[PDB]
């Protein structure tokens, strides 16, 4: 038997379209569909079902092979609720490893009421034929019920390596499992297996994640334009820190001297930045979470493969921020770099707060849209919108380790 | 007799009821005509006499059909389509002939009277009753129901399709190397075969179609190539776009050259030469469609030459994919782009051109990147593959653009080709303040309320100037301190602002803009040798 899941009050079932496959990815997905056919996994189901949600396929590794990724995120947010807490342990384990459990689900059938919402299609090139109409039988993999229905399954099956060591943190996130171990690498990795194995009937270090502070420019000799820099910053920081004073400052400044100009600062203008890199040198007291709030992360743009992010829920709050630098291979591809830096933070937030951050891209919807599943790794799929990154934010930001 | 297979299970919009009207009264001579075709339906199969229990009941219309003369029957179920339940309806996904691959023969069947030929869900057959009118009311109504998917009906398209796919699974597996492609009311059936092995084949599928309740379509009504196929002639070796002709008058309306307009817009992507600023100029403050426009002298030259050029032969070869899909792309202007892909040199599988949108502000390489992209994605879904591309601008460019371009953004593998004009960047601020290069400390200010705007500069070399301007918006003053800024300055110029939009400017260096002001402060930008864009914050005097 399996348990009744519904939609949310109110709510109709996904119908979102399923963009343009690779070819390549095609062929994967129509061969993938047919094994999980045969094994009853999937009903290929006619046109009286009008929902849909889109497949993808991504690549493993070691195994040059495909996996199908399904877009859930909105039939998920159309999905009732499943209570009617996160191990803050985690987050400070200098070690946790993903590991994937969601090919789990297949062993728990889905109810057949159900089903008709999970109903994905495979494309065909040029059109030449309809799409392979499926939906699933079982608990979809990607699927938040999933994680869900499979929670009492789940607390048994953990149960005993987890009662081995009550040490050990493993957080459950969708299809994934984060395994903390504070042991040395040979170590962490020779007690992973044993869950692993254990299963049968990356190695991330949550330490090095210093939401790293702002340090204004020291300058043997300023020109106007500096001053003119570093006010135009100063300004934009009081948003954040409002005790940063740019007076004393922008009276070197008043005067039409040339750019170029070595202006001396004041000592009076000397305390202000000084007291300026004080206010600095720690983040704004009073932010903190909020559980009930979306957890909100943009992220700009910085060149030269640099990157930055910050999370947040309020704005000006920023719960973390930090950088990224393109990883040796990513070079001439932003897409590559974008997709692995919202990976990259994605994990960070599920390992503190449980969930995924809602992403404020600076890309062009088009050119993420098409791109993006080339180079995406995770089980899950973020929330996502677009934007035009503002020019003082980045340059705020800008003001890193230099 | 029709198909015994699975009947889809059909649902009214989910929470409504059948249909139900006063069948619109008929003349004798209709209703005559009315019964002999329901009879005979009746027999066939299709359609069922029934009883007085059914609520439910739509519109039937004889219209003379104005191809055999003879009075035909016609269902209107504009009612019972408007509470079916939504079906799955993505079949707006027509091939392109480009991305078709070649094949020794095609052979078309035709399968129209199959939605006919395919039953319909017993519990949805209800609300298809329809009912034949009776001479002034005399002997009530002869009633009727569908037992078939009826045409003209929501589902009937969606059911149809699905069917013939069930029906198709066996075939498409036993033989492989056989294509189908089914579209409403024919399959395009084409192979490699040899033409005996292939008509064997066909003939195959033809026993089988019947097996399954299809009955074959005459030998009259067979259709051969090349396939009228909408847009164009597909030929075996070649595929063409069926010639596009102008209707020429002596007397053009405004909803004359609104169409033609139209139909050479559309024209001017097969033929990227296709012009209608003149003809599209006789559309200013017109006054009604009927209104009635003397082409100018320079539309009507344009309209002449768009006709000749309608008449170059315009067609592309078909899909191998043992080679390679390359695409080139030319600007032929700002804001407009051509591309022509093709696997061999000549041999064009398609060709086109994109506009631009009076865009708020970009660069020629974002215009360039969106427009590969564009390609890339139209490459997708007609080849399952994105070509090589071959770009008119120096990678030593795009290198330095796309480096610290404040928006992501690429372009997939691609190679340089030296057909001018190449794609460059029209200017580029440069990174630093620049050393001996006069500073204009520029400034603008207008009364929001009033529009007596006031904008000006002084430079730390004394110099200075204020202009008055009247009509004018906070921006349009912040800008045009920048433009005169510009106006008056050397080869090289720093200038400090506090506009939000100059720093908007900084991070972007956009050479196409909807405000012409920013356009012509593009211009003074490009004419100089060195420009230094700095900005600070205003509600703060400096200068
Ligand atoms: C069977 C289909 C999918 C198909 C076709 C027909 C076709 C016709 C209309 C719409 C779609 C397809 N052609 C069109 O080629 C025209 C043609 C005419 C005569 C002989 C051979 C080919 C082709 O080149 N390859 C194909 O695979």
């Amino acid at each position: 038997e399996t348990v009744p899941v519904k939609l949310k009050p109110g709510m109709d079932g996904p119908k979102v379209k399923q963009w343009p496959l690779t070819e390549e990815k095609i062929k994967a997905l129509v061969e993938i569909c047919t094994e999980m056919e045969k094994e009853g996994k999937i009903s290929k189901i006619g046109p009286e079902n009008p929902y849909n949600t889109p497949v993808f396929a991504i690549k493993k590794k070691d195994s040059t092979k495909w996996r199908k990724l399904v877009d859930f995120r909105e039939l998920n947010k159309r999905t009732q609720d499943f209570w009617e807490p996160h191990p803050a342990g985690l987050k400070k384990k200098k070690s946790v490893t993903v590991l994937d459990v969601g090919d789990a689900y297949f062993s728990v059938p889905l109810d057949e009421d159900f089903r008709k919402y999970t109903a994905f299609t495979i494309p065909s090139i040029n059109n030449e034929t309809p799409g392979i109409r499926y939906q699933y039988n079982v608990l979809p993999q990607g699927w938040k019920g999933s994680p869900a229905i499979f929670q009492s399954s789940m607390t048994k099956i953990l149960e005993p390596f987890r009662k081995q060591n009550p040490d050990i943190v493993i957080y459950q996130y969708m299809d994934d499992l984060y395994v903390g171990s504070d042991l040395e690498i040979g170590q962490h990795r020779t007690k992973i297996e044993e869950l692993r194995q254990h299963l049968l009937r990356y190695e991330l270090h949550p330490d090095k994640w210093t939401v790293q502070p702002i340090v204004l420019p020291e300058k043997d000799s300023w020109t106007v334009n500096d001053i003119q820099k570093l006010v135009g910053k100063l300004n934009w920081a009081s948003q954040i820190y409002p005790g940063i004073k740019v007076r004393q400052l922008c009276k070197l400044l008043r005067g039409t001297k040339a750019l170029t100009e070595v202006i001396p600062l004041t000592e009076e203008a000397e305390l202000e930045l000084a007291e300026n890199r004080e206010i600095l040198k720690e983040p704004v007291h009073g932010v903190y979470y909020d559980p009930s709030k979306d957890l909100i992360a943009e992220i700009q743009k910085q060149g030269q493969g640099q990157w930055t992010y910050q999370i947040y829920q309020e704005p000006f709050k920023n719960l973390k921020t930090g950088k990224y630098a393109r990883m040796r291979g990513a070079h001439t591809n932003d897409v590559k770099q974008l997709t692995e830096a919202v990976q990259k933070i994605t994990t960070e937030s599920i390992v503190i707060w449980g969930k995924t951050p809602k992403f404020k891209l600076p890309i062009q919807k088009e050119t993420w849209e098409t791109w993006w599943t080339e180079y995406w790794q995770a089980t899950w799929i973020p929330e996502w919108e677009f934007v035009n990154t503002p020019p003082l934010v980045k340059l705020w930001y800008q003001l890193e380790k230099e | 007799p029709i198909s015994p297979i699975e009947t889809v299970p059909v649902k009214l919009k989910p929470g409504m009821d059948g249909p139900k009207v006063k069948q619109w009264p008929l003349t004798e001579e209709k209703i005559k005509a009315l019964v002999e075709i329901c009879t005979e339906m009746e027999k066939e199969g299709k359609i069922s006499k029934i009883g007085p229990e059914n609520p439910y009941n739509t519109p039937v219309f004889a219209i003379k059909k104005k191809d055999s003369t003879k009075w035909r029957k016609l269902v209107d179920f504009r009612e019972l389509n408007k509470r079916t339940q939504d079906f799955w309806e993505v079949q707006l996904g027509i091939p392109h002939p480009a991305g078709l691959k070649k094949k020794k023969s095609v052979t078309v069947l035709d399968v129209g009277d199959a939605y006919f030929s395919v039953p319909l869900d017993e519990d949805f057959r209800k609300y298809t009753a329809f009912t034949i009118p009776s001479i002034n009311n005399e002997t009530p109504g002869i009633r009727y129901q569908y037992n078939v998917l009826p045409q003209g009906w929501k589902g009937s398209p969606a059911i149809f399709q699905s069917s013939m796919t069930k029906i198709l699974e066996p075939f498409r597996k036993q033989n492989p190397d056989i294509v189908i492609y089914q579209y409403m009311d024919d399959l395009y059936v084409g192979s490699d075969l040899e033409i005996g092995q292939h008509r064997t084949k066909i003939e195959e599928l033809r026993q089988h179609l019947l097996r399954w309740g299809l009955t074959t379509p005459d030998k009259k009504h067979q259709k051969e190539p090349p396939f009228l196929w909408m847009g164009y002639e597909l030929h075996p070796d070649k595929w063409t776009v069926q010639p596009i002709v102008l209707p020429e008058k002596d007397s053009w309306t405004v909803n004359d050259i609104q169409k033609l307009v139209g139909k050479l817009n559309w024209a001017s992507q097969i033929y990227p030469g296709i012009k209608v600023r003149q003809l599209c100029k006789l559309l200013r403050g017109t006054k009604a469609l009927t209104e009635v426009i003397p082409l100018t002298e320079e539309a009507e030259l344009e309209l002449a030459e768009n006709r000749e050029i309608l008449k170059e032969p315009v067609h592309g070869v078909y899909y191998d994919p043992s080679k390679d899909l390359i695409a080139e792309i030319q600007k032929q202007g700002q804001g407009q782009w051509t591309y022509q892909i093709y696997q061999e040199p000549f041999k064009n599988l398609k060709t086109g051109k994109y506009a631009r949108m009076r865009g708020a502000h970009t660069n020629d390489v974002k215009q360039l990147t969106e427009a590969v992209q564009k390609i890339t994605t139209e490459s997708i879904v007609i080849w399952g593959k994105t070509p090589k591309f071959k770009l008119p601008i120096q990678k030593e460019t795009w290198e330095t653009w796309w480096t610290e371009y404040w928006q992501a953004t690429w372009i997939p593998e691609w190679e340089f080709v030296n057909t001018p004009p190449l794609v460059k960047l029209w200017y580029q601020l440069e990174k630093e303040p620049i050393v001996g290069a006069e500073t204009f400390y520029v400034d603008g200010a207008a009364n929001r309320e009033t529009k007596l705007g006031k904008a000006g500069y002084v430079t730390n070399r004394g110099r200075q100037k204020v202009v008055t301007l009247t009509d004018t918006t906070n921006q349009k003053t912040e800008l045009q301190a920048i433009y005169l800024a510009l106006q008056d300055s050397g080869l090289e110029v720093n200038i400090v602002t506090d506009s939000q939009y100059a720093l908007g400017i900084i991070q972007a260096q956009p050479d196409q803009s909807e405000s012409e002001l920013v356009n012509q402060i593009i211009e003074q930008l490009i004419k100089k040798e060195k420009v230094y864009l700095a900005w600070v914050p205003a509600h703060k005097g400096i200068g």
